[PDB]
């Protein structure tokens, strides 16, 4: 099973980002998403395809339906410039996607 | 990988005379628990192998007595004490401490 | 908890190493583990899992039959036997927990808390 | 199973025929320590252990209350007050191969001596005297488990024989062929006392 | 696992009143109108029972005195077992009953149960009837003797008696959809035992198993969003205590009055 | 159990072919091990387990047999190859010998 | 390297006390099987006893009520009490250490006893 | 001692074969194995190894996910699987035992016993 990630997608400060996850089957499985900013470990920043841990604030919004999981950042600012890996569980396997790089002018 | 060298390529020995097969190790094949995990095999001709010095410097069961293994580290060397007539054939080393097990290319001592 | 891993060096191809990765605090035992492993130049591998137990272990197809996760929450470690160390292992490997308690409920939780990698370099 | 890692099973919470053992007639040892076997059937017993493995015939011995020997000693312990019935018998058409079985193992080469139902599976380089090996097979370092040679030429002392020792401890019980119920009739009855 | 949660809620006991409950049925006989009087281990008519609610769920070890009296409201499956035994750690036995939804498991273990067991329960997205239970009861379980399995003994009020005699662990159980607002009911119902295990252990505390769920994570706590649902349930002692119980024509018990409860009882 | 070397008083030549048979009455099929005594000195294995050559034993012994039937067979004798040869019960209680052969560089 | 040396026997009156010992170099005593092994004189070799390496005993039928076979684990020395000596008796004893399938694999050099 | 190799023939360039390896005279249940291939003229060269009871499957590169092996403790014998043949495979192949039966004794090393070897051919 694998996850495929765009390589990356930029978009202007202030503005209103959007990283996609695509999968087989997708939408039935639970996928979690996380943040790598440069020289960092990651971050868990959306799980459940739908909730939002505690200490994240409400702009990381994601959801996933049919094949595709998205990740949705309104108010996109500087620090969001970072390694984005959409992850998911399929057979008990630990599958990472590709991570896609998002990137603020 | 363990890529190991053996010297010299050739050892055309009448029988009765001594002779010294060296394999020396590209890394250092010594003390997994304390021993030197290299061993000797003599392929005669027409039939399969079997062992003839184990652990570097001691030998199976029944092996004849003229043979010895020396060495250490890196540098090891078979000890044939009187080359005889039922000694033809190719020797091999082999490294016996990771998991690519890697034999010699093949040394004959022979009857020139 | 907060985790700390100990053991990457250098090491030729076939080497053996045994990493680790200890906890400060107790909550060690509500976690199951994971050990993900960050290339040099990519991203990141899931490596293998173990349950809060230890009873539920799983590896990735490219490594089973060489490395083997152990833990001891009695010892508060998380360590990862790493034999057949092989020519693509070099990389920063993180242990992170899960949450959940057994391999049936990792899909609702995710990996939060890692500790600082560990750098494993093989070469000849 | 071999001697040195014998089989137990727990049997509990379950009805137990024991007419079927001791009239079977195929067994070559049939000795009972507790309440002897024709009695067995009505002792309402806890747990019932079945240790189940294949040995010799001399070391059919080893097998009783206190004994001494490769068995008793590095194998299997039959303790001094073992309550139970040891059950042994030929299995030289089954666990006997021409060429010799060698899949039947048994402990020889152990330090000290056994506990009383101890699984001796200590597999590891048995320094004999005092030769550091640090897991060599050699001299004075050699494996403690020894292999059989169980062939239909071995004589009735060296021919394999399976052993299930019955060990005994509120949950099995009998008997009396407990007679068909009959009814409308006024009638002398035993109903479970 | 053993995530514990006991933080620092220490509240002064509630008591509500069993008015006339938890009666079971005493012996293995049939009887008819006819009014009999039994000896035995039953909790006294109007007596105050520790009441426990989601205030969440302290749920802390209590004693099991003789026998114990054991209700639930618990309108959604929140209460799911028990886990009776002496030191609740290793190297003594110990009861531990669970259901999950369609079969209830019961071992007598060495287990080494946490300071606050619990089992978690999900709901996947895929099937949402599916209840993915994760046991956080005990850490290490190993070598044990009995272990019975059947279908499941469990606003649907629930009622137990437990009690432990000669090496036997005996369940009475009835099951009452009610109507009540927050307490036990007055209407006069029998317990009938479920089933008489042959444990034979020696049981002197016991706690009861919560469902909880995960409803925020927050990173390093691994407490953070265990919340208790909603359910409420109550303890009663079983004390030695003679009542008259009135047989039906049906042989069901339908009354019955405590002796030395109060003089015309008497 | 009851070992019959035969036959007991045995002679030679050097350079012959030598067969010293230890006869097993009932069948042990394993059991067996080769003990050479120099006249009235320490006695040594030869070949134990009744195939298998003993580490240091020149290779010019060897031994067969397995079952009720076993047998040494020297295949070049030498001149200080005269001894006492024993065979012996191995895995027993009483580790039976047999009574002894002497063979005789003759 | 692994040698037995064994002391202890004499001309002695029938009928009487003796012992026998063996030193060990090499070899724990301990912890394996060693066995005494009796040749009278104009005979060949013949099983006396063995004590286990648990510590079990063991003597042949023409030894029992007569000997006891005994051990230190201080001098890793074996021993042999002597008693009751008939005129059989009358053999050089050896130490040897017992493997089972392996054979009598190291000896002693042996010690004359007569009785008179 | 006997190590009696079975199978083994003339194989389709990309083919299918399996090797069995039936031994007696020793245990074999305690006994690690190993597979040894020699192309004609060309020198000993490893392929596999495996534990007392199987699991423990140790394969070279050439021999990646290619070849499989396994034994059967109970009738005491040695397998070898083999997919996709390729021309370098053309060899006489040896199944030899290791010396013995302790650890640090490694399972891909020392070869006591060695059998007859039977010739796999792969051409057309």
């Amino acid at each position: 099973y694998e996850l495929t990630q765009p390589p990356s997608v930029s978009v202007s400060p202030g503005q209103t980002a959007t990283i996609t996850c695509s999968g087989d089957k997708l939408g039935d499985k639970y996928a979690c998403w996380y943040q790598q900013r440069p020289g960092q470990s990651p971050v868990l920043v959306i799980y459940q395809d739908s909730k939002r841990p505690s200490g994240i604030p409400e702009r990381f919004s994601g959801s996933n339906s049919g094949n595709t999981a998205t990740l949705t950042i309104g108010g996109t600012q500087a620090m969001d410039e970072a390694a984005y890996f959409c992850q998911a569980w399929d057979s008990n396997t630990g599958v990472f996607g590709g991570g896609t790089k998002l990137t603020v002018l | 990988d363990i890529v190991m060298t053996q010297s010299p390529l050739s050892l055309p020995v009448t029988p009765g005379e001594p002779a010294s097969i060296s394999c020396r190790s590209s890394q250092s094949l010594l003390h997994s628990n304390g021993y030197l995990y290299l061993d000797w095999y003599l392929q005669k001709p027409g039939q399969s192998p079997q062992l003839l010095i184990y652990l570097g410097s001691n030998r199976a069961s029944g092996v004849p007595d003229r043979f010895s293994g020396s060495g250490s580290g890196t540098d090891f060397t078979l000890k044939i004490s009187r080359v005889e007539a039922e000694d033809v054939g190719v020797y091999y080393c082999m490294q016996a401490l990771q998991t690519p097990g890697t034999f010699g290319q093949g040394t004959r001592l022979e009857i020139k | 908890v907060q985790l700390v891993e100990s053991g990457g060096g250098l090491v030729k191809p076939g080497g053996s190493l045994r990493l680790s990765c200890a906890a400060s605090e107790f909550t060690f035992s509500s976690y199951s583990m994971n050990w993900v492993r960050q290339a040099p130049g990519k991203g990141l591998e899931w490596v293998s899992s173990i349950s809060s137990s230890g009873s539920q272990i799983y590896y990735a197809d490219s490594v089973k039959g060489r490395f083997t996760i152990s833990r001891d929450n009695a010892k508060k470690s998380l360590y990862l036997q790493m034999n057949s160390l092989r020519v693509e292992d070099t990389a920063v490997y993180y242990c992170a927990t899960n949450g959940g308690a057994h391999s049936s409920t990792w899909s609702f939780y995710g990996m939060d808390v890692w500790g600082q990698g560990t750098t494993v370099t093989v070469s000849s | 199973a071999s001697v040195y890692a014998w089989n137990r099973k727990r049997i509990s919470n379950c009805v137990a025929d024991y007419s079927v053992l001791y009239n079977s007639a195929s067994f070559s040892t049939f000795k009972c320590y507790g309440v002897s076997p024709t009695k067995l059937n009505d002792l309402c017993f806890t747990n019932v252990y079945a240790d189940s493995f294949v040995i010799r015939g001399d070391e059919v011995r080893q097998i009783a209350p206190g004994q001494t020997g490769k068995i008793a000693d590095y194998n299997y312990k039959l303790p001094d007050d073992f309550t139970g019935c040891v059950i042994a018998w030929n299995s030289n058409n089954l666990d006997s191969k021409v060429g010799g079985n060698y899949n039947y193992l048994y402990r020889l080469f152990r330090k000290s001596n056994l506990k009383p139902f101890e699984r001796d599976i200590s597999t590891e380089i048995y320094q004999a005297g005092s030769t550091p090996c640090n897991g060599v097979e050699g001299f004075n370092c050699y494996f403690p488990l020894q292999s059989y040679g169980f062939q239909p030429t071995n004589g009735v002392g060296y021919q394999p024989y399976r052993v299930v020792v019955l060990s005994f401890e509120a949950t099995v019980c009998g008997p009396k062929k407990s007679t068909n119920l009959v009814k409308n009739k006024c009638v002398n009855f035993n109903f479970n006392g | 696992q053993c995530v514990n949660l006991t933080t620092r809620t220490q509240l002064p006991p509630a008591y509500t009143n069993s008015f006339t409950r938890g009666v079971y049925y005493p012996d293995k006989v049939f009887r008819s109108s006819v009014l009999h009087s039994t000896q035995d281990l039953f909790l006294p008519f109007f007596s105050n029972v520790t009441w426990f609610h989601a205030i969440r769920f302290d749920n802390p070890v209590l004693p099991f005195n003789d026998g114990v009296y054991f209700a639930s409201t618990e309108k959604s499956n929140i209460i799911r077992g028990w886990i009776f035994g002496t030191t609740l750690d290793s190297k003594t036995q110990s009861l531990l009953i669970v259901n999950n939804a369609t079969n209830v498991v019961i071992k007598v273990c060495e287990f080494q149960f946490c300071n606050d067991p619990f089992l978690g329960v999900y709901y996947h997205k895929n099937n949402k009837s599916w209840m993915e239970s994760e046991f956080r009861v005990y850490s290490s379980a190993n070598n044990c003797t009995f272990e019975y399995v059947s279908q499941p003994f469990l606003k649907n009020l629930r009622e137990f008696v437990f009690k432990n005699i000669d090496g036997y662990f005996k369940i009475y159980s009835k099951h009452t959809p009610i109507n009540l607002v927050r307490d036990l009911p007055q209407g006069f119902s029998a317990l009938e035992p479920l089933v008489d295990l042959p444990i034979g252990i020696n049981i002197t505390r016991f706690q009861t198993l919560l469902a909880l769920h995960r409803s925020y994570l927050t990173p390093g706590d691994s407490s953070s969003g265990w919340t208790a649902g909603a359910a409420a349930y109550y303890v009663g002692y079983l004390q030695p205590r003679t009542f008259l119980l009135k047989y039906n024509e049906n042989g069901t018990i339908t009354d019955a009055v405590d002796c030395a409860l109060d003089p015309l009882s008497e | 159990i009851q070992l019959t070397q035969s036959p007991s008083f045995l002679s030679a030549s050097v350079g012959d072919r030598v067969t010293i048979t230890c006869r097993a009455s009932q069948g042990i099929s394993s059991d067996l091990a080769w003990y050479q005594q120099k006249p009235g000195k320490a006695p040594n294995l030869l070949i134990y387990a009744a195939s298998t050559l003993q580490s240091g034993v020149p290779s010019r012994f060897s031994g067969s047999g397995s079952g009720t039937d076993f047998t040494l067979t020297i295949s070049s004798l030498q001149p200080e190859d005269f001894a006492t040869y024993y065979c012996q019960q191995l895995n027993s209680d009483l580790y039976t010998f047999g009574q002894g052969t002497k063979l005789e560089i003759k | 390297e692994v040698q037995l040396v064994e002391s202890g026997g004499g001309l002695i009156q029938p009928g009487g006390s003796l012992r026998l010992s063996c030193a060990a170099s090499g070899i724990i005593v301990s912890s394996n099987y060693m066995t005494w092994v009796r040749q009278a004189p104009g005979k060949g070799l013949e099983w006396v006893s063995v004590i286990y390496s648990g510590g079990s005993t063991f003597y042949a039928d023409s030894v029992k009520g007569r000997f006891t076979i005994s051990r230190d684990k201080s001098k890793n020395t074996l021993y042999l009490q002597m008693s009751s000596l008939r005129a059989e008796d009358t053999a050089v004893y050896y130490c040897a250490r017992d493997l089972g399938p392996y054979g009598m694999d190291v000896w002693g050099q042996g010690t004359t006893v007569t009785v008179s | 001692v006997q190590l009696l190799e079975s199978g083994g023939g003339v194989v389709q360039p990309g083919g299918s074969l399996r090797l069995s390896c039936a031994a007696s005279g020793f245990a074999f249940t305690t006994y690690a194995m190993n597979w040894v291939r020699q192309a004609p003229g060309r020198g000993l060269e490893w392929v596999s190894a495996i534990s007392d009871g199987g699991g423990s499957a140790y394969y070279a590169d050439s021999v990646k996910g290619r070849f499989t092996i396994s034994r059967d403790n109970s009738k005491n014998t040695l397998y070898l699987q083999m997919n996709s043949l390729r021309a370098e495979d053309t060899a006489v192949y040896y199944c030899a035992k290791t010396r013995g039966r302790g650890l640090y004794d490694y399972v891909w090393g020392s070869k006591d016993y060695w059998g007859q070897g039977t010739l796999v051919t792969v051409s057309s």
